[PDB]
RNA sequence: GGACCUGGCGGUGCUUCAUAUCCCUCUAGAGGAGCCUGUUCUGUAAUCGAUAAACCCCGAUCAACCUCACCACCUCUUGCUCAGCCUAUAUACCGCCAUCUUCAGCAAACCCUGAUGAAGGCUACAAAGUAAGCGCAAGUACCCACGUAAAGACGUUAGGUCAAGGUGUAGCCCAUGAGGUGGCAAGAAAUGGGCUACAUUUUCUACCCCAGAAAAACGAUAGCCCUUAUGAAACUUAAGGGUCGAAGGUGGAUUUAGCAGUAAACUGAGAGUAGAGUGCUUAGUUGAACAGGGCCCUGAAGCGCGUACACACCGCCCGUCACCCUCCUCAGAGGAGACAAGUCGUAACAUGGUAAGUGUACUGGAAAGUGCACUUGGACGAACC
């Protein structure tokens, strides 16, 4: 109700001034971010669910959009579609149908607002079928080769929806290099790829052929350079820790590929991404669950 | 007014063990070494046997302090699993929370 | 799977990316444009762009693997290939000039041809009924038959590289218990021919 | 004697026929999707009226 | 007794599904050996509880004494307690949970339909449903927005726990209470789970992955002896060492788990103990194969159909054979009804597993079977397919 909301708004302004005074800041320039930071400092709450933590937002945000009365003192509703029970939605559909009728008589990065957004706009509950009907009508409107007024009206309902390259640096001698990091399983690696070299890769100061006796891991190291046709065209120094041999090999591969992106062309970078050299493998160990042998191996069902 | 006769017996055992710990430690020091004469060690053995039965530390059982449960007692809190679950679930134990990972 | 369904499997083929734009069709151009907006699964640690990557041999190694001992499986596979090549070289040298033309020496070709010869054409399924076998099932049956025959206890103290090389050469020449097993499957299918109508597909 | 040497042709025909059967299965499955669902939707708009309004 | 409603059930119809799940398909196991351990049976003077899924390395993240509630003997009586009881009742309960649930439904309060009956409330090119709330969802922890956790309402199985503790009821009160000493705990026999193996993708050594030897040995964590750790107490527990080199040679039906960093294999840590698990929780490494057909087999959903069931098919129920009564006809015996349990079958109720029944005839332990005709008091799924 208006009286309650006005009292809340005035109380919130007064409390905002008190909070600014308590934090020793200008009451006038005190902003919502300042209010939030001050409240967080004054009432520290580690509850994970942010909505649970203390909050002193404006009453407009705090309280829901409780709808106003629809009929006056005489009992006569205001909207002629009132008795439809969904006056806002049906009036919107009526307007869309009228626009389509007018169009017929005279003759990319944006999605459609979800049913939740439409409900928020219409302050009315909706069914998926009603929302689908409305969206189909909007699609017909847009396809009808409408005018600018209709397009801007539709914009009320429309909703707008590559790898990043590390910067090249220069060593003491000024020779160029790039740096990157990657992780795989528990392994973490950081790679420095120089612009010129004989393909020599030193992991933890040890040459790769000695650090990775396994030809599989050596192939994993080879994979990026072979992909971009640069076998022997660079030297690399990598530092890795954690995980096993294969995890370390994968992490070093990822770090080296990310660093090499600093040198290879953008087409080569995109091709590497499409080949999967620049995606951190999210696959990690799955925790054992109580009452079962492993992540998924249940105990032998007894009979 | 302890929870039960078993808890009362354990309390008696703890009191007796605390009373006789120093004497037990002294007499057992002689036995648990290979320096003193074997005859002295044997007389020490018979003496430590002669000490009252309840003084033996091995007879102290870690029962829950609130319900006298003889098993499933978490040492850090001295509470049976049931009572610990009750209090933790009601949120009356600092820090402890339902684990999810 | 930790990957969301949006993630797409990686395509590891240098030629596919080096292909000129002009040779691309409109469908291919659209696919390449779309892939620039899709997420790509991290390339598995198994397959790479090495020209010496043989997916058939990689799958055979995976099948031979026991308890995640990929290193030992790879060692056995490479030992088998080396033994096959060495036997071929010995036969080549011991053979006359004419037979040297016939004597193959490429272990990869020998392996592929042996598995192809061991692939069964018609299978049996409970419905038992003779039925066609899809190509994937044919290849898997060939590989599994080869590995099981090599693992048979009948061979005493003989190492897996030698056993598998001998069986592979026998299969390449259309002999051995693996080909006998394929013939047995074919014979059982022929015997149950009359029941082919029981199949509803 | 169940030897592929001469059977090559018949075996190839068998494989081709199996591939054709699978392709026809796929084509029929995709082509199948007036269907009962659409027909019943049409009928519901004009229900039979065995009673009086 | 006739007709309906709801639900359960159907060896019930059609359709669509099961994504580690119903079958085939893939991987690794169990079922064959030894050992560890739980349960049952035996034994003893010697617990108790769980005990189909949803019991069986379960209460116990733990028994030499204690723990212990069991047994034998002994001792005390206002007793640690303004007593006590591990005495019966989980079919009185709280408390915490299994279970479908790997579900998305439960819904108060209204309104309407059925002539104002039990009951029902569905059609989006919409035809009486609206629903606060709970759940799902959303949100949250872990490493994403993924996945795994967590969560998972109302109800079912009077599911488990009176032995976590409390409590109603009933019960002992010189004992069914309290204390002490000592004691079981083994295996005729079976059975579940786990571990170790049966080896050559193996074994020993070095290293921790470019080696050398073994190879009829492989194979015990088993047995016996000794030592050590803890402990007042060790054949009892554990570790080590010695000694022994056993069974067995990938295992029938059948059966378990798994959709990816998963299975499989391997290595740690922790809880709890003075000590103690091949057990539990948890961290990490290497790291697979199939993933496609289907609905002849099991369950799920939707629409249906039938129903003599409603403690809801583990239901209901028919007839004979034997057993006590009451009545009727009968030279003594039969019939009926009732009471009532067994017995053999499963005839009927679902397509009741051969649809049911009428008449009639033959046959048969017994419901009954079949023959010929007749009824629907059965269906044939209701466009073409
Ligand atoms: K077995
Ligand atoms: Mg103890
Ligand atoms: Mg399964
Ligand atoms: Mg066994
Ligand atoms: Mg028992
Ligand atoms: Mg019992
Ligand atoms: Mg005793
Ligand atoms: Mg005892
Ligand atoms: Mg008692
Ligand atoms: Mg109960
Ligand atoms: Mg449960
Ligand atoms: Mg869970
Ligand atoms: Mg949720
Ligand atoms: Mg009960
Ligand atoms: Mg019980
Ligand atoms: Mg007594
Ligand atoms: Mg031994
Ligand atoms: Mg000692
Ligand atoms: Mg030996
Ligand atoms: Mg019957
Ligand atoms: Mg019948
Ligand atoms: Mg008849
Ligand atoms: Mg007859
Ligand atoms: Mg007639």
């Amino acid at each position: 109700t208006e009286d309650f909301i006005k009292k809340q708004i005035e109380e919130f302004n007064i409390g905002k001034r008190h909070l600014a005074n308590m934090m020793g800041e200008d009451p006038e320039t005190f902003t919502q971010e300042d209010i939030d930071r001050a409240i967080a400092y004054l009432f520290p709450s580690g509850l994970f669910e942010k909505r649970a933590r203390p909050v002193m937002k404006h009453p407009e945000q705090i309280f829901p959009r409780q709808r106003a009365i629809q009929w006056g003192e005489d009992g006569r509703p205001f909207h002629y579609l009132f008795y439809t029970g969904k006056q806002s939605y049906y009036s919107l559909m009526h307007d869309v149908y009228g626009m389509l009728l007018n169009l017929e008589k005279h003759q990319i990065g944006s999605r459609w607002l979800i049913k939740e957004e439409l409900e928020e706009m219409l302050v009315e509950k909706l069914s998926d079928l009603d929302y689908m009907q409305f969206i189909r009508l909007l699609e017909k409107l847009l396809t009808s080769q409408c005018g600018a007024a209709e397009e801007e009206f539709v914009q009320r309902f429309r909703r707008s929806v590559k790898q990043l390259i590390e910067p090249v640096q220069y060593d003491e001698q000024g020779m160029a290099f790039s740096k990157s990091e990657g992780k795989r399983k528990t392994a973490k690696a950081e790679a420095i790829v120089y612009k010129h070299g004989s393909g020599r890769i030193k992991v933890n100061g040890i040459d790769y052929q000695l650090y990775f006796p396994i030809t599989q891991d050596r192939e994993q190291l080879m994979f990026p350079f072979h992909f971009v046709d640069r076998l022997g065209k660079h030297d690399v120094t990598c530092t890795v820790s954690g995980g096993g041999r294969s995890a370390q090999a994968g992490a070093i591969r990822l770090a080296m590929a990310k660093a090499l992106c600093s040198f290879v062309t953008e087409d080569e970078v995109e091709w590497m991404r499409q080949a999967g050299l620049l995606t951190t493998d999210p696959r990690v160990r799955e925790r054992k669950k109580p009452g079962q042998e492993g992540a998924r191996r249940k105990f032998t069902w007894k009979k | 007014h302890y929870v039960d006769w078993r808890m009362w017996r354990d309390v008696k055992r703890r009191k007796m063990a605390y009373e006789y710990a120093d004497e037990r430690l002294r007499i057992n020091s002689l036995r648990k070494n290979t320096i003193l004469p074997k005859i002295l060690q044997d007389v020490a053995d018979e003496e430590i046997a002669a000490l009252p039965r309840d003084s033996c530390p091995v007879r102290i059982r870690n029962r829950c302090v609130m319900t006298s449960r003889p098993r499933g007692v978490k040492r850090r809190w001295r509470l049976s699993r049931i009572v610990f679950r009750h209090l933790a679930d009601h949120g009356q134990l600092s820090g402890i929370q339902r684990a999810t990972w | 799977s930790r990957y969301s369904p949006e993630f797409k499997d990686p395509l590891i083929d240098k030629e596919y990316y080096r292909k000129p734009v002009e040779e691309l069709t409109e469908e291919e151009k659209y696919v390449r444009e779309l892939k620039k907006t899709q997420l790509i699964k991290a390339a598995p640690a198994g397959k790479t762009s090495s020209v010496f990557e043989d997916p058939v041999i990689s799958k055979f190694t995976n099948m031979m693997m026991i308890g995640g001992n990929k290193v030992l499986a790879r060692s056995l596979m490479i030992q088998t290939l080396e033994a096959v090549k060495r036997k071929q070289f010995e036969k080549y040298h011991a053979a006359s000039a004419e037979e040297q033309a016939t004597i193959e020496r490429n272990p990869y070709t020998i392996f592929h041809q042996a598995l192809k010869n061991c692939e069964p054409m018609i299978g049996l399924v409970p419905i038992q009924v003779p039925v066609p076998l899809p190509d994937r099932r044919r290849r898997f049956l060939a590989m599994k038959w080869m590995i099981t025959e090599c693992r048979d206890k009948k061979h005493q103290r003989t190492l897996m590289p030698e056993k598998l090389s001998h069986k592979l050469l026998e299969a390449f020449h259309n002999q051995g218990p693996v080909i006998k097993r394929k013939h047995d499957l074919h014979k059982m299918a022929e015997a149950n021919r009359a029941l082919a109508h029981y199949r509803w597909w | 004697e169940f030897r592929d040497d001469a059977c090559r042709k018949e075996i190839q025909g068998f494989l081709d026929c199996a591939a054709r059967a699978q392709e026809a299965r796929k084509m029929r499955s995709i082509q199948e999707t007036l269907l009962p669902n659409k027909l019943n939707k049409l009928l519901q708009r004009f229900p039979n009226k065995p009673y009086l309004s």
